[PDB]
């Protein structure tokens, strides 16, 4: 009756090494891993990426955290998959979603 | 209590002669059914 | 730390036999087995007991059924544990819920 597919979790799509880094955060709502991140223009803390500002994307969340999480870890390097990364609903254009992490060590595939 | 048993039969394994040329519209003197047989048998996932 | 525990289901209360009879079923909504039922007044049909009509209880469902199930079976006699029988929220008075099967081969325990 029930049909559950046993699929492997594959966040990385490339052999390029991925590295974690710790930073202060200003997260406002609960966010799971693989969440895009950005710097608050005033407080200079880390929050979930809006999906609107161009180039504001900086990294991708490593471990899920709450508002009280003063320090959070995130991937500063590596290549990830366009489908295994959750996105803010604001980022609608496929090209913008693909190129949001341009110019840094975080890449999409 | 009603229950279901879905072996996973893909639709390619439940072909039906539906269409305007099923088998009777074709002339028996002229047509060769073996082509239909092999066309149906190609997606059998094993030797029949 | 899921504390799922483990409790056996013993809907029977004592050695009284749980005889079953089958009658046409016309339940309006999807309900599981072991539900109380009453007899309708319009077409002498069978639906799950409302919990408000006093003395309306007639049968107790045996096998889970739904709207398409035109006919269903139900226990005729025995003793059922009050914690082991689900009830409509309409009936709240404990004494009335216990006495819902007064004069019937179905009894509460």
């Amino acid at each position: 009756t029930s049909k559950e597919t046993f699929t492997h979790y594959q966040p990385q799509g490339n052999s390029d090494p991925a590295h974690t880094a710790t930073a202060p955060g200003g997260l406002s709502a609960k966010a799971p891993a693989m969440t895009p991140l950005m710097l608050d223009t005033s407080s200079r803390k880390l929050v979930a990426w809006d999906g609107t500002t161009d180039g504001a994307a900086v990294g991708i969340l490593a471990v899920a955290a709450d508002q009280t999480s003063t320090t959070l870890t995130f991937y500063k390097s590596g290549t990830f998959r366009y489908e295994d990364v959750l996105w803010p609903e604001a980022a609608s254009d496929e090209t913008k979603k693909r190129t949001a992490f341009a110019g840094t060590a975080i890449s999409i595939v | 209590d009603p229950v279901e048993v879905d072996m996973g039969r893909s639709e390619e394994n439940n072909i039906t002669q539906s269409g305007g040329t099923e088998w009777s519209k074709r002339d028996k003197s002229t047509y060769d059914p073996t082509d239909d047989i092999e066309a149906y048998a190609l997606n059998a996932s094993g030797v029949v």
